[PDB]
């Protein structure tokens, strides 16, 4: 687990062979990280839309640690001020909102 | 920050 | 209640007297309205950082209901492509992550 959110929700997370930190961001659709070398088949992305587009790799069906659960889910891979869970690992792992 | 993201 | 990823969570929030909706966002230190006439004190606060800032106006200590909880908290106003519960306002609720 029960994260409260008095700091940023920052987790530790496994992929692509690394060790790396992400933020759980349920205001996030898409999951975007940076700096991970991933095996297998990409295609373009074209994310944001605030200013322009970012454009960003796009893997399907990565496998990803999070926080202890390995799942599966499409990771988003380029420029990002600050990595981001999105909401499409976060049913993976099967993260509620509760209150 | 703040982070709404949207494709 | 416990809220699922699978769509955006979107709840109804009363603020300034009218009912409008929000994005619970874990992603969002803070919280930005849109399209609101708050009454007392504000402040100008410069938010985001990317392209450059954005000004919004501060309100202190605003009380709002969130999904049914009346609660107290800091409301950013300004124009915000999606109105935004960051985490201020989630903690006053005592919305937590789980799983």
């Amino acid at each position: 687990p029960q994260i409260t959110l008095w700091q940023r929700p920052i987790v530790t997370i496994k992929i692509g062979g690394q060790l790396k930190e992400a933020l759980l961001n349920t205001g996030a659709d898409d999951t975007v990280l940076e700096e991970v070398n991933l095996p297998g088949r990409w295609k373009p992305k074209l994310i944001g839309g605030i200013g322009g587009f970012v454009k960003v790799r796009q893997y399907d069906q990565v496998p990803i640690e999070i926080c202890g659960h390995k799942t599966i889910g499409t990771v988003l891979v380029g420029p990002t001020p600050t990595n981001v869970i999105g909401r499409n690992l976060m049913t993976q792992i099967g993260c509620t909102l509760n209150f | 920050f703040n982070f709404p993201q949207i494709t």
